[PDB]
This record gives C-alpha cells, structure tokens and sequence, in this order.
C-alpha cells in the first residue's frame, strides 16, 4: 500500500485516481525524502496550474533545501532556459526575455528563435501539440554543458503532478533528465482519459510508461483512501466490481443504521442527544435526490431551532471539459474578496503581469450589473479565445444562467458554513465529514441509483448514518450479506 | 585534481602582490607572523560573512595606500566534478554564472575600493567563469550566494568549551523528557514550601506600588544548561572532538573549510601529534588551513601543501605539495619527523648519520654556536636517497646543502659486484640517471683492512674519473667526499688525529666503532682543531650551513 509507495526511492510510477489522494501522498513523499536525505540535492516538484504548486508549498513548510515548488512553465524557464541560454546560443540571446503565452504564434521552431533573438519575447507553437518552451529547453541542455552540469548537481528527484496531461515535448524533457542526466522521477497520474486535460495533452505517453517501461515502478492508489474501512465496506459491496477490495472486521462502528420512525428532527436530535454518535459541533451534512427534498428538511429543521444552510447543484455542475475553469469565473464574479491572482492561479501555466492585466480587462465587463444574456455569451468566447479553448453551448448557457440570478451565489461562495445540506450531484466533487442519508432514494434492486448511492456514502469521512426507510434497501444487504457470509456490516441503533 | 587551486592577494596589508598555490589541506608556516596572520585573515574577508561585513579600513590597504584597489581571487578546479560531490555543491547554487567553454574553473573575487568621504571602502564580491567579465554575487540583505556554498569555521587557539556548547546544544524519549518537565516543575512547589518571598514584598511595596523569586533552569526546562562532564589542556581537545561530530551534521550541505592558527598553544607535545594525525591521516578534516610554530603538528603530515612566508618584509610565499610516495611508506614516520623541524630552519645541511651530528655539533659549537638561532638545521638521512628532502625544501626556498660519503654496495646474489651508491643519490639530485654497476676483481686471500683499503682505491679511481660531474655538484651545493668522511676529516687534521688515538691510523681506529670512536674524538679536540676543520676546503659544507 501507502507505506510500500514511500519507501521506494527509484523511479516511481504512480496511478492516481478519484482525487485528493494525489496530493497528499505528494507532499508526505516529498517531505519524507527530505528528512532521509541530509546531502546538497533538493528536489523539484512541478504543477501545471498555480494554485497546485501554491498547496503543496503551503503543507511541506520551509524550504531551506532549496527544494523547487512551482509550475512546469516556470520551472524549464527559471532553471533551464533563462540561466543557459546565452551559453547554449551565444550572446545574441537575452536573458531577460519576456514569454507570452497567447501572443506570437510562430509555425517553425527557427521562427521562434528569432522572435527570441530579436522581438526578445518567448512566444508558444501554434500547434497546440508542439510545445516550444520544452523544446527550448531540451535544445539548450543538450547544447550547454553548464546546463547539464547544474541540473544534475541541484536536483537528485523530480515529482511531476498530473502526468496524462503533459505533451510530448513535455514528456521528452523529463525523459532525458532519467535517460541521459539520471534523475530520480516520482509521476502521478491519472490513466483514466476522464475530462480535464491541458490543450496539448496526449494520455498515450503516459499509458505507453505503464506498458513498456522497464526503468519505472509502478503503484496504484485506492479511490476511498481518506474514508475509514468501516465506511469503505459498506460503500463497496453495492458495485460487484468493488465488492471483492473490501475485508470484513469483527466489529463495525461507524456506520450507523437507524429506521426512521419519529419525525426526521427527531432523530436527528435522538442521533445527536440520546446515543451521542453524532455530534453538533462537528460538520453534518443531509444528502438528498431533488432540491425540493432538501427544502423540506431544511424548512423542518429552522422551525426546531436547527439553522441550516443548503448547497444546491448549479448548472455548472456537470462533467464538461471546461466546468472547473468556470466555476472559477463564476467564484471571481460573485466574491469581492475572490482575487484576479486566484483566478489565474488556476489557469494552466504562468501568466506574466502583463498577461494578467490583459485578461482581467475581458472579465470587467462582467462586474457590471444588469448587462443581459447576450454580452454575457461574447465577454466568455473573448476570454476562452485567448486561452485557445473553445467553450461547450450548454457551457455558455450553464455560465450565463448563474450569472443573471443570486440563487446559485452561495454555491460559489468563499465562505465555509459547519451544517449543511446537499443534493448527490452538489457536492459530487468534495468530501464531508459525516453524512446522513435515506434508503428511498436508491432502487438498489436494479442498480438505478447504485452510482448515486456510491457517491453518496463515499462522501461521509468519518461517521456515516443510513437511515433505512425502504425494504428493499435493507434486503439487498441481507441477501448479498448472505452470499459473501457477512455476519456485521452495519450497526444498528 | 584539487577543487582549491591558487590564490591571489593583491595590496592587501604587508601583501603587495602575492600568487599561492593551494590544496585541499594547506599549511602556512615561517618567520613573519604578521604575514601569517594576514593570509587568514584574507581568506575570512573571502568567506566569512562575520568578518567581512566590517569592510576594509585604512590599515588593511597596502602601505596605507587607498588609492590602490584591494583584491583578493580565489581559483577553483572544477574538472573533477564527475566523482566530486562538494563540486557539485557549488555548482548547483552558481547555476548559470559559470559558461561551458571554461567549465573547468571557476573565480572567487573580492574587490574594494576606497572612498575618502565615506571614510570606509565596501567590500564587493564578484564570480564567475571569466576573471574579465566576473559579475557580483547575488545577496538580498545580509546574505549572498556565497554564504550558502562556503562555511568557514575559525578554530581560536585559545576557547572555552561550554561557550561553544551553548551554541551547538539547540541542534544536536518524549514520555521520558515529559516526565523530566513535570518533575521540573515539582522542584518550584518544593522549593517555595518561604519567610523571603513575604517580606520582600512588604518592603518592595511600601517602596513601589508577589515577590516569589524562584530559580533558574526549572523555567526554561533542563535543556538550558547542559554542561559536560566527563569520566584545560584536555578540555581543549574534547572542544575538537565537539566540531567534527558538529560540523558534519550541521553544515553537511555545503563546503566547510577550517581555519586552525597556531593550534599548538597551550597544548602538550603528545597531543599535537595526536591533532596531527586527525588532520592528515584522518578524513575528518577535508578542507583546512593550518599556521603552526610546531614541529610535532606535522609528523603525521601528508598530502598537503606547505606554504611558506619567507622572513624578509616583502612577504614572500613559497608553497610546495608535500607528497609521501609509496616507495617511502615503510620509513614515512621516521622520514617526517626528521624534516618536521628542518622546515622551519633557513639552511639545512643533509647529513648521513649520527656519527656526522656528533662530530658536526661539537665542531660547529666551537665555531659558531649559535648556527640554529640564525637558521641552521642538521638533517640526518639515512638508507634513503636525498630527492624527497631536497625536492621539499627547494620548493620552500630553503638552502640545502648536501654532505655524503663515497660509497660502493655489494648487490645480493652476487660477489664482486659494487652499485656506486655514493654517486648514484648525488646524479639523482641533478636529474641524472643511475650509473652502471661496475664489478672490482679482488682476490680471496685479501680480507679485512686489506680488502678495505683497495676498494678505497676504487673511490679515489671512480672520484677522479667522474672529475667534472663532481664540478656540477659544488655549484648544486653537494659535496661528495673522495673516499669517506673520516679520510677527509684526517686531511683537516691529521697530526691531531695521530696525537689524540695514538694509532698509527686513525682513520682505520676511527671507522672501528664510528659513533664512539667520533666521542672519543671529539672529546679530545682542541678549539684549533675545530677551526682547522671548519677551515679546511673538504668542509666547505659547515661555511655554507652558517650563511658567511
């Protein structure tokens, strides 16, 4: 597992998936080869947005290794390109080149150079595929000898994050610091072609390392490692696929099964007073199917002096390529205090002040109230055109619909709030503490709702509360309980 | 094959201008303490940030001259980086400072200029690949880049133990440390269980408007005062033993370099070598400087570069790599004790054996007792040839003057073969290669004072034949005898010879029992006879040695 993961300290190749185990396990992996290692060498770890080279810094703490934290584009051009460049290409070369990304698209890499050479700017490829800062700064080690020398002297292991979305020239440098520099590698990524990938991303030569390569070692990580076991196995064994990963435990603690027979604040107040399982100054979260059944448990709970706020899912909500990029747009819109440099932390790459200023013109004109629907479309293709990203029609109405109302607002807001309530698609994406749930949401005999039901006790982290309303809820646990001889699985109040 | 390769010091103090080569371990010896003193200091001002952050004041310029720059350019090797670790070091905080056409060097500068308003000259470090372009070393406050490649560790000849503690205490189980700080604690409540605390208060408060006063070390825990015990001289080397273990763990990311002065202070004889052998035989100390007054500091001396400060105030440095080849391991430690002390002397006279000391120390007190006040040195060498003393002492600067027998060697395995033995260490001296053995034809019946006596006649026979390459070796300052030191010591003072052993051949008595057959000897000689010696052309040698 885990433990087997760290202690390997050779190229490591690392299958990550259903989120957040990505980043934990990065930062207690840098931070406990940094406590092996007492020599010179550092390391380097690189993100492609911001924002994740911003989380890992913040949980390692210092850095008096020297250890790199930042992202891919900023690391070739900090460590690479801008130390050596005049070495590999003589003096005609500036060192104190500016790179935009979104202008000076050239068609030749000997085009490039001259826009470097002259225009003193480091402008990216027109294909999309190509990438021209990587192919820089492979060209500028191999011409400098300088170059090869200070890599190989400052860094000993390099951690990469989100392996599927690198190109191939991206793949071509980090393979030419194990190949010819023998540099310790640690990839993570996500073999899955899912749905968010750079602009230039290829999964085929991250596929192609797991298949081929013998230099690599290869780990997988578990989807639910954060839930508890107790709760692992009863999420599990409604999937026939997941159904063989757990292991059955003598005693079951954590999963609460209670029919609901008094009023649903009353056992809400009998779970939290009578039996103490749940307590009320830890977060607690309902889950429901529609937004009218959070209503009404949210109206029943004001009236018995629970004060509740409810998430509801907004029509962002929805796997597209582009939804985490613009509920972002949406976060800078409605929060005052949502910085434009948050806003660009999450945007691939590192955007210069220039650049920044550039793009918070185009979103300005979304600041402005009661501006309608239509410049509303124009202001998003305007700012999606100069990331070279086309937008999704049901994306532009999505983005456009929860800009013209207040009642999506919170969803989007910065603030945290202890209890809440959210539907199975509101919160597909984060994790809460403990979750209460129903058993007649789910048809759990023809596996309607078996992907809902496995989202929604997936969520619930430490205790987690079934309320068992339907029959046929509780017979599918009986019936297959008896088909893999599971004396506990469930413990009943 | 050394990361430290030289280092200039230019109108720095009594340094007009100075060119040192360097190693990874280097000595500095001589007469001017001052200069001695300066060097390290130079390297301080180069590389500790504590010292150079004083700047330069009018007395640190040479002559008191602010109009000439101070300068001071470490050199550095850096071919070796494929299999050097602390190469990389410095590489991985250069970065791009360094270009791919010289990437085997790399300059450490400092350079001051003085203002006269500002009555106080700055001090600018500059590096880089190219002494022409060298571009300033990149600090954001009181730090520079180079403080994170380079830490310099000054070893004072005089330090308090437990003052250096404290400072290595900080960085150097948790239910046994929780039961030691609640039982801290115990002791406040035990120790107020009381007549002080109340009237103490009643007088400071008519005074001024609770006065418990507990004690030290209970409110900072016990790991304020951690003093050792164990179970002033001896002190001073567990001080030592405090910054090996220290240094390593501390300062294990980056290159420390050691700067000991006159270590020998206060410290036993025994103990020097005992530091001695920690800093050459041991791996303890990769990087250090050494300015030392002792002998015994260097008798377990290897693999390092001795410099030398010569006496006159130009401040002269010789500096030459003492190596002990694997020819001489077997007599190393004899070897380096005896040319420990002569590298302090200014004329070094290479003698063979004991017999010579003997006879040359009575004849010398006679002549000139005070020869070593003035520089002198009597070097005895024995069974090895003469290159390795030579070599090491010509590269310092110091005359050495050679004084040896004309010998034959019998090979083994073989009678009636003779190596010239006595010639082949002199041609070795020149460069010249080894003679030819040669084979002398004696008969059977012809042994003992007979069989001498006509292998003399040999070394008359070789001497004369060789007239000429005994010409280049007065001009080297090497005096070979004709014979031995006995027949020429019975031409300076034959009748005396006669008189004091009353053998009718007192070179053949003398050479019987050579070392006390010389006390005998010199036991009877007059004081005429030792200036007859010292004047007597066949000992030209004792005239060099004095410096007339």
């Amino acid at each position: 597992s885990r433990e087997q993961i760290i202690k390997d300290g050779g190229n490591i190749l690392v299958t990550a998936g259903a989120g957040s185990g990505k980043t934990t396990i990065l930062v207690s992996k840098i931070e406990a080869d940094l406590k092996e290692n007492k020599t010179h060498y550092s390391i380097a770890a690189v993100t492609f947005t911001n924002k994740a080279a911003k989380e890992i810094e913040g949980r390692l703490g210092y850095s008096s290794r020297g250890n790199f934290i930042g992202t891919n584009d900023g690391f070739v051009e900090s460590e690479i390109i801008r130390p050596f460049i005049k070495d590999a290409f003589g003096n005609d070369y500036p060192d104190n080149f500016t790179a935009e990304y979104f202008d000076n698209q050239f068609a030749s890499y000997d085009k490039g150079l001259q826009v470097l050479k002259y225009q003193n700017i480091l402008g990216t490829y027109s294909n999309p595929k190509k990438n021209f800062k990587f192919q820089l700064a492979l060209d500028i080690l191999k011409k400098s000898l300088v170059a090869r020398q200070y890599i190989f002297s400052k860094y000993f292991k390099i951690f990469i994050d989100e392996y599927q979305d690198s190109d191939k020239d991206m793949h071509n440098l980090f393979m030419y610091l194990k190949d010819q520099l023998k540099i310790k590698l640690f990839i993570v990524g996500d073999p899955k072609q899912s749905i968010y990938i750079w602009r230039g991303a290829e999964p085929e030569n991250f596929n192609g390392l797991i298949e081929n390569s013998t230099d690599f070692n290869k780990y997988h990580l578990t989807s639910n490692f954060r839930c508890c076991q107790d709760i692992q196995n009863y999420s599990n064994l409604f999937n026939e696929e997941t159904r063989s990963l757990i292991k059955e435990k003598n005693e079951v603690q954590n999963v609460i099964s209670i029919a609901d027979d008094m009023p649903i604040s009353d056992i809400l107040l009998k779970l939290t007073e009578e039996k103490q399982v749940l307590n009320i100054e830890a977060e607690l979260v309902i889950l429901v199917r529609r937004r009218n059944q959070a209503i009404e448990i949210m109206k029943e709970l004001n009236e018995e002096g629970f004060n509740f706020i409810f998430i509801p899912q907004t029509p962002l909500d929805r796997a597209t390529p582009n939804a985490t990029l613009l509920k972002e747009v949406i976060k800078y819109v409605k929060n005052d205090r949502y910085s434009i440099y948050d806003l660009a932390a999450e945007i691939v790459g590192n955007l210069s002040s220039r650049e920044i200023k550039e793009i918070q013109k185009i979103i300005n004109e979304l600041l402005v109230p009661n501006i309608n629907q239509v410049l509303i479309n124009q202001v998003l293709i305007n700012l999606f055109a100069k990331l070279e990203i086309t937008l999704d029609t049901r994306e532009i109405t999505a983005f456009t619909e929860v800009m013209m109302t207040n009642e999506f607002d919170i969803a989007f807001d910065t603030n945290e709030y202890l209890h809440k309530i959210f539907t199975v698609h509101s919160a597909k994406g984060l994790e809460f503490n403990q979750v209460i749930i129903t058993a007649s949401d789910y048809n759990v005999h023809y596996n309607r709702d078996t992907n809902e039901h496995y989202v929604a006790t997936t969520r619930a982290k430490d205790k987690l509360i079934v309320i068992m309303d339907n029959k046929k809820y509780s017979d599918y646990i009986e019936t297959l309980m008896k088909e893999l001889k599971i004396k506990n699985i469930i413990k009943s109040i | 094959s050394s990361k430290f390769s030289n280092i200039t010091i230019k109108n720095f103090r009594n340094f007009e201008k100075v060119n040192i080569n360097l190693d990874n371990k280097n000595v500095i010896f001589g007469m001017n303490d001052i200069g001695k003193t300066n060097f390290l200091y130079a390297l301080r001002f180069l590389l500790d940030k504590e010292i150079r952050k004083f700047g330069f004041n009018k007395s640190d310029y040479h002559k008191h001259d602010t109009s000439k720059k101070i300068e001071i350019i470490l050199t550095l090797d850096l071919s070796n980086y494929e299999k050097d670790e602390d190469t990389k070091k410095l590489i991985s905080v250069v970065k791009g400072a360094r270009t791919s056409a010289n990437a085997d060097v790399f300059y450490i500068a400092l350079e001051s200029k003085y203002d006269d308003k500002e009555l106080y000259g700055n001090i600018i470090l500059k590096w880089g690949s190219e002494l022409d372009n060298l571009i300033d070393i990149p600090g954001r406050g009181n730090i520079n880049a180079l403080d994170n490649v380079f830490k310099v560790i000054y070893i004072n000849p005089l330090v308090d133990l437990d003052k250096l503690f404290a400072q290595n205490k900080k960085y150097i189980d948790e239910g046994i440390l929780n039961n030691i700080k609640s039982l801290t604690d115990q002791v406040n409540q035990q120790i107020g269980e009381k007549g002080f605390q109340q009237e103490i208060t009643s007088e400071y408060r008519s005074l001024k408007k609770s006065i418990e006063l507990k004690s030290e070390m209970a409110i900072k825990g016990f790991f304020s005062d951690i003093i050792p015990y164990i179970k002033d001289g001896r002190r001073k080397m567990l001080s030592y033993s405090i910054y090996n273990y220290l240094a390593k763990k501390k300062y294990e990311d980056k290159i420390v370099i050691y700067l000991i002065e006159e270590p020998e202070i206060s410290l036993h004889r025994s103990m020097q070598i005992a530091l001695s052998k920690q800093l050459f035989e041991q791996s303890t100390y990769k990087y250090f400087f050494l300015s030392t007054h002792s002998p015994e500091l260097l008798y377990e001396m290897d693999n390092t570069r001795l410099i030398r400060v010569h006496s006159t105030e130009k401040v002269v440095c010789s500096s030459h790599m003492y190596n002990v080849e694997e020819a001489y391991g077997s007599v190393k430690k004899k070897l380096n004790k005896a040319l420990s002390s002569a590298l302090f002397a200014e004329r070094v006279l290479l003698i063979e054996g004991p017999s010579e000391k003997i006879l040359f120390e009575k004849v010398l007190d006679e002549v000139e007792p005070e020869y070593e006040l003035n520089g002198g040195f009597l070097l005895e060498v024995g069974g090895t040839y003469f290159n390795h003393y030579v070599c090491t002492l010509n590269d310092l600067g110091i005359t050495h003057i050679i004084k040896t027998d004309n010998d034959l060697k019998s090979k083994k395995g073989k009678k009636g073969v003779y190596e010239l033995l006595g010639l082949n260490r002199c041609l070795n001296l020149l460069g010249r290669e080894n003679l030819d053995e040669i084979t002398i034809d004696i008969p059977e019946d012809i042994k003992g004072k007979k069989k001498k006596e006509r292998l003399n006649e040999r070394k008359k026979e070789i001497f004369k034949q060789y007239k000429n390459e005994v010409g280049e070796f007065l001009g080297e300052r090497i005096y070979l005898s004709e014979i031995d030191l006995e027949n020429d010591l019975y031409s300076a003072i034959g009748e005396s010879m006669k008189r004091i052993f009353e053998n009718e051949d007192p070179v053949h008595y003398l050479q019987k029992s050579k070392l006390f057959n010389m006390v005998e000897l010199v036991n009877n000689l007059s004081t005429k006879d030792c200036f007859d010696v010292f004047e007597h052309e066949k000992f030209a040698c004792l005239k060099e040695l004095v410096g007339s």
